[PDB]
């Protein structure tokens, strides 16, 4: 019954409460659990939902309250492939177009992310005041190549994050004169071209387009990022080595 | 059991081996060939360990301990109850880990994400192996490796350590250490910054990355940035574990004397070796 | 050569960013520093600006007053000789009062009166620097996390150099200022107390330290892996969850049967790390004060 023996018992308790707190804290999204058909699953695990909390979003964009009623807010083009819980769900169409699987996208807000001053976070560099390439190969004007090893277009600008000062997208012009955005993280800038392994030349038009040509919305980012990522699985018929 | 957003991601494909045979889930867990590989290697391992526990005549987790073959048996096999069980279990554990990694590469593929997680894991796997395979094989015996028991493996640490004096003096261990302490500092900080931004003073709006960048620049005159800190944690982590393996691969192989003594190379340099005063002469 | 996002490919620079205002007294912020292209490949390229109030200037001063106090005694130990100084740099040491001077400030200068000076300067620099972390967060209207977490680190440091020396009756118990010598004090401490591998708080301190390396590795890699969907933009993924946040949670759910949220994970992080020095400091405090041998304690109170 000495002090150290107390302190340690006291801790092992504290810790379990902490783990409880932590685990409930991490249930604010995706819960309550569901069956593959969207009805509440019978079994929710040992941990209960926490009391809702409410974030005040800046720039009068409202609030978010979690946990909260939760729907996908979009159609999901998949059908079951087995008679019981837990098997793969087949694409009922073209998964890239439908935005399922590795091509999945979330119905986020259809407005762009704003910096601390309420100005758009991401601008094409041409309309970003005083922003320039400062190191490493400037990709602008380079030909863009798909995994099939055909030319898919040309870099015509970089879209930069203002407050953070980093490249987030390469705006690429296609055969027809329209441009698409490609994530910086999915391109390899080389001394004489930009290579893009996720997509083949022919799938570039398929990239989701943005409606305003000098800004991009959270929802448009997701659709754009999703499409390209999914190309890693779905374009594989056309990838070489 | 599905997260509300989960179904759209549960498509076929991704697998490295087996086509679509083990391409399914059990509760939250994804399986894969390497799910099966894992369960096998894992069960057989825990089975041998539960058995080594009875050939040792004990059913207490704080006492169970599977020792390597003693220095005699060399780099050869051993009769089970005094060695072999360790060796087989060690095989099992490597099976289990490599499988786990490869399983993660499969989950990665189905999710359209990059390989950074199982790449990082591979650094822990290599650390283990260093201690149980690469160090012993270089040294000449499975006996130099650590035993599998809660308190008994700490004994091995203390005994291996003190074999070379105060182990602090290992320079590669010195570096690895620095990285463990830095990585924790970065963890503490990173976690606090994000939470201090999302959870501001009562009634105020959520702050932004600019408030994060500003807070630090205010505080220390620099800010690494929301991309950087994630590159950083990963670097501090893996770097710590890298030098961990380094510090031990070179102990009992290229250096086997007292670690404190290694530092005389610096003191016994021509231009100051014999100058009077100080702590050294 | 699929790109990985560990190094930048194209840096981009615009106008130097003076940063958000809120309630910061801008008269105390400095001017932007240079622009490291080097740093630029990993994180931000912009050095500065930096706030520096009165509290901040006190801190920065007495921090150097500490550092110099140690340095001039390192020079004295070298016999004022540049070559000796450099040869024996790790070997010099500023030790505290012998055990007989107790907790008094009487001890002669050349025998730890000097140690107490540098220590006073240290105490000032740290606690001032602490409030600095609170106040910078207050100025910007942000949570007090940073300051709470920093206090946990202060805990260990307070215990090693101040609280434990107070409780044990002398200043001699406290860590010396010196590279090789404080390393020795560490090893010594363990020996004198039955081997800290028997301190259950030392075991936890370790669990968490390893755990900090496990988690930040997990997390760091997770973000990079989902950075192809703007994963690193954590605050906005909290506010309006994206595919990045979802495929993250799901990699982990599918691997190990549970997972985190994009806010939650950071609560995991802050606690993991904070618990290193939290348990640590308890472990050290109990050593010598209540438990003299951890092996022995281990035998009784199992
Ligand atoms: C946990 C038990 C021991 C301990 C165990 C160890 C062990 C074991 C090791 C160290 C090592 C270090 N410890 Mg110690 N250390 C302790 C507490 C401290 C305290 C303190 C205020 O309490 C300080 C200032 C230091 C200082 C140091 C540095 C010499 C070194 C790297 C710091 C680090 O990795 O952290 C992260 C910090 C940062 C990333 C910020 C940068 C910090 C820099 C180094 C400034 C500190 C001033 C420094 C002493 C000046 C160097 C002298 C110059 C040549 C003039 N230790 C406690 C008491 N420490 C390592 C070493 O290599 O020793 C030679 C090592 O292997
Ligand atoms: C008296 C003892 C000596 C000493 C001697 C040694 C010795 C001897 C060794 C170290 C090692 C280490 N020492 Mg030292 N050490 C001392 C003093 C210190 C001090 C200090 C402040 O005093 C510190 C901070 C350190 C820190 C360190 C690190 C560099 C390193 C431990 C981390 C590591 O290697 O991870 C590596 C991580 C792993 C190996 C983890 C493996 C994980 C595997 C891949 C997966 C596990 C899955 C498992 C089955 C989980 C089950 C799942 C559940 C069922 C769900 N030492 C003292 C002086 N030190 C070790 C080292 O460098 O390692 C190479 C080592 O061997
Ligand atoms: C890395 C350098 C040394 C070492 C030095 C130390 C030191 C020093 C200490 C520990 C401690 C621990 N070490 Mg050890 N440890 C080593 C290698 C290992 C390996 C391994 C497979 O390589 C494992 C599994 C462990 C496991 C353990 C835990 C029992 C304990 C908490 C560590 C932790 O939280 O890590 C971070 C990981 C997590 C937070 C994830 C959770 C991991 C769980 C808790 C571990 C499962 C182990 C389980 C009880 C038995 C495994 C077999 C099962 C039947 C399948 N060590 C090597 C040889 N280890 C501490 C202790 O208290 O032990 C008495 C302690 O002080
Ligand atoms: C052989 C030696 C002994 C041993 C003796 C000790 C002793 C003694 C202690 C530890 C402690 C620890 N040991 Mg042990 N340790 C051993 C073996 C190990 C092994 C191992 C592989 O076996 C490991 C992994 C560890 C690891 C650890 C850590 C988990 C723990 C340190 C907590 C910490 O993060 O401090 C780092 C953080 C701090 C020191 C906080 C200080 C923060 C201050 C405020 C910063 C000041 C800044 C200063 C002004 C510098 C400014 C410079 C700037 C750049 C400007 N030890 C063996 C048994 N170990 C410590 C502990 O808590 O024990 C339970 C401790 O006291
Ligand atoms: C518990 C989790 C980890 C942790 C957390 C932690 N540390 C923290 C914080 C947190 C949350 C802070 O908020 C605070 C901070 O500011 O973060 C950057 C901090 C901090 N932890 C620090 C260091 C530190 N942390 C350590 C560890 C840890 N802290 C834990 C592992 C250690 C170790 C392992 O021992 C160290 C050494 C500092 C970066 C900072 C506290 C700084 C402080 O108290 O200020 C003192 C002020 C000074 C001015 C002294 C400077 C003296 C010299 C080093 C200067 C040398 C310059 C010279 C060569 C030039 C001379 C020129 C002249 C002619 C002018
Ligand atoms: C690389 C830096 C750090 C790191 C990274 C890391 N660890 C990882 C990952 C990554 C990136 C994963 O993706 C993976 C994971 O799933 O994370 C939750 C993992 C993981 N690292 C883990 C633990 C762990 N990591 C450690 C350390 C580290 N991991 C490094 C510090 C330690 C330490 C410090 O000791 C431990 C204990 C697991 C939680 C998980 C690996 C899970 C796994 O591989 O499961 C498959 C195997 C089993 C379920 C059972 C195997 C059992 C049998 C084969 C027999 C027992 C083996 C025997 C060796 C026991 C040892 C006895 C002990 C008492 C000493
Ligand atoms: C977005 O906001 C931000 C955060 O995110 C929320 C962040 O938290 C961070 C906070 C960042 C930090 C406080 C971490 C700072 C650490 C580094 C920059 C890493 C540098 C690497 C080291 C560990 C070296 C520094 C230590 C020294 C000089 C002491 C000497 C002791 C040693 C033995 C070190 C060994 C060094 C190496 C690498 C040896 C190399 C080997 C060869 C010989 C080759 C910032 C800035 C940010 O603002
Ligand atoms: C932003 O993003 C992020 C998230 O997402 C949004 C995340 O969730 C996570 C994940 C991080 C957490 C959830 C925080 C907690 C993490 C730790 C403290 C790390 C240590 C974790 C453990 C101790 C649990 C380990 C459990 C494992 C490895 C498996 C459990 C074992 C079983 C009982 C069954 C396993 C089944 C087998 C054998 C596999 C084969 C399948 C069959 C059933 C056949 C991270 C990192 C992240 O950054
Ligand atoms: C080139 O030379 C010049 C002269 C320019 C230099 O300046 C070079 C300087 C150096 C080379 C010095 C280098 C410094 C070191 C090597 C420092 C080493 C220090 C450590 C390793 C720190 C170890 C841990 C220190 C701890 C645990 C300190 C605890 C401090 C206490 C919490 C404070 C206690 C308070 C006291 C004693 C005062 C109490 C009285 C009151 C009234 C409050
Ligand atoms: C069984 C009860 C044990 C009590 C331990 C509870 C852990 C405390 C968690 C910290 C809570 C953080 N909070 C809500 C103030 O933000
Ligand atoms: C140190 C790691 C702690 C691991 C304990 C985590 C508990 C897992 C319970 C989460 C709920 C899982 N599920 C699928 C039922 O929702
Ligand atoms: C003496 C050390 C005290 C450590 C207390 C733990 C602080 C961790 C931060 C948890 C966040 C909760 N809080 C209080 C900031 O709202
Ligand atoms: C916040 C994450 C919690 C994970 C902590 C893991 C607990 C490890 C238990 C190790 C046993 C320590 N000891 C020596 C007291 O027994
Ligand atoms: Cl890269
Ligand atoms: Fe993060
Ligand atoms: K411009």
């Amino acid at each position: 019954f000495d002090l150290a023996s107390l302190a340690i018992y006291s801790f092992w308790i504290f810790l379990a409460g902490l783990i409880y707190y932590l685990q409930t804290e991490n249930m604010r999204e995706g819960y309550p659990l569901e069956n593959e058909d969207g009805t509440p699953a019978a079994n929710q695990g040992p941990f209960p939902l926490p009391k809702p909390k409410t974030f005040i979003l800046p720039h009068g964009r409202g609030t978010l309250t979690v946990p909260g009623p939760e729907s996908e807010d979009r159609p999901i083009a998949l059908a079951r492939t087995a008679v019981s819980e837990g098997f793969p769900h087949a694409p009922t169409g073209d998964p890239m177009k439908d935005g399922v699987g590795p091509a999945s996208w979330v119905a986020r807000r259809d407005l762009p992310e704003l910096d601390g001053h309420g100005h758009n976070k991401i601008k094409p560099m041409k309309a970003a005041a005083g922003f320039h390439v400062s190191a490493g190969k400037n990709p602008i004007g380079l030909p863009v190549r798909g995994c099939d090893l055909e030319i898919a277009g040309k870099v015509v600008d970089i879209w930069v994050d203002i407050p953070e000062q980093m490249a987030r997208f390469l705006e690429v012009e296609l055969k027809d004169g329209s441009t698409r955005l490609l994530p910086m993280q999915m391109v390899k800038v080389q001394s004489n071209r930009v290579h893009v392994n996720a997509l083949s030349s022919d799938l570039f038009a398929g990239i989701p387009t943005i409606k305003s040509p000098t800004e991009v919305t959270l929802l448009e980012e997701d659709k754009i990022c999703g499409y390209v990522a999914g190309g890693l699985m779905y374009a594989a018929p056309k990838r070489k080595s | 059991a599905l997260l509300s957003f989960e179904r759209k991601y549960r498509v076929p494909g991704g697998t490295l081996v087996g086509g679509n045979l083990f391409d399914f889930w059990v509760g939250p867990f994804y399986v894969g060939f390497f799910g099966v590989a894992t369960f096998f290697f894992a069960a057989l391992g825990i089975i041998l360990i539960a058995w080594s526990a009875v050939l040792q005549g004990t059913w207490n987790p704080q006492l169970i301990s599977v020792y390597p073959p003693a220095l005699e048996y060399g780099l050869g096999g051993a009769p089970l109850a005094k060695g072999g069980l360790w060796q087989i279990i060690t095989i099992c554990a490597t099976g289990a880990f490599v499988s786990w990694a490869l399983r993660e590469v499969e989950i990665c593929r189905k999710l359209g994400i990059g390989y950074h997680i199982p790449f990082a894991f591979a650094f822990a796997i290599l650390a283990y192996l260093t201690l149980v395979l690469f160090r012993p094989v270089m040294m000449g015996a499975w006996g130099y490796a650590f035993p599998y028991g809660i308190w008994t493996h700490l004994d091995w640490v203390s005994n291996t350590g003190y074999t070379y004096g105060n182990f602090h003096y290992n320079p590669a261990h010195m570096i690895a250490h620095t990285f463990f302490f830095t990585n924790a500092l970065a963890l503490a900080l990173h976690g606090a910054l994000v939470l201090s931004a999302a959870n501001p003073e009562k009634g105020k709006e959520m702050r932004t990355p600019d408030h994060e960048d500003t807070f630090f620049r205010d505080l220390v005159g620099y800010s690494i940035g929301t991309l950087g800190i994630h590159r950083l944690g990963l670097l501090l982590s893996l770097s710590a574990v890298f030098f961990s393996a380094l510090c031990m691969i070179i102990t009992g192989t290229i250096w086997f004397d007292q670690w404190v003594d290694w530092w005389q190379w610096w003191v016994k340099l021509p231009w100051w070796a014999n100058i009077p005063g100080g702590i050294n002469g | 050569a699929e790109y990985q996002n560990i190094f930048t490919q194209v840096q981009v620079r615009g106008p130097a960013d003076l940063g958000m205002t809120e309630d910061v007294n801008l008269a105390n912020r400095s001017g932007v520093g240079p622009f490291s292209t080097l740093l630029g490949w990993f994180g931000n390229a912009q050095l500065g600006p930096i706030y520096l109030g009165s509290l901040g200037v006190l801190s920065l001063f007495s921090g150097l007053m500490w550092f110099f106090t140690i340095g001039i005694w390192f020079w004295y130990q070298a016999g004022w000789n540049p070559a000796v100084f450099l040869r024996d740099l790790f070997f010099f040491s500023l030790e505290p009062p012998a055990p007989e001077y107790g907790l008094s400030f009487a001890a002669p200068l050349k025998e730890g009166g000097l140690w107490l000076i540098a220590s006073f300067f240290m105490f000032v620099a740290v606690w001032s620097w602490w409030g600095r972390t609170y106040l910078r967060a207050q100025a910007l209207g942000m949570g007090k996390h940073t300051a709470w977490a920093f206090l946990s680190a202060i805990w260990l440091w307070m215990v090693l150099g101040f609280i434990r020396p107070i409780l044990m009756g002398s200043w001699s118990e406290a860590v010396p200022y010196g590279i090789f010598s404080h390393l020795d004090w560490t090893n010594n401490f363990s020996l004198v107390h039955g081997n800290l591998f028997y301190n259950p708080f030392h075991g936890l301190s370790i669990a968490f330290l390893y755990g900090s390396a496990l988690l930040f590795a997990m997390h760091g890699a997770t973000i990079l892996a989902v950075s192809r969907f703007g994963g690193e933009r954590e605050l906005e993924q909290i506010a309006d969850r994206g595919t990045a946040a979802e495929r993250a949670a799901l990699f982990w759910r599918w691997t190990m049967g549970f997972n985190a949220t994009m806010e939650g994970i950071h609560r995991w992080a802050i606690w993991m790390a904070v618990l290193v020095t939290l348990t640590g400091g308890i472990g050290i405090l109990l050593s010598g004060t209540v438990v003299d041998n951890w092996y022995v304690w281990g035998q009784n109170h199992g």
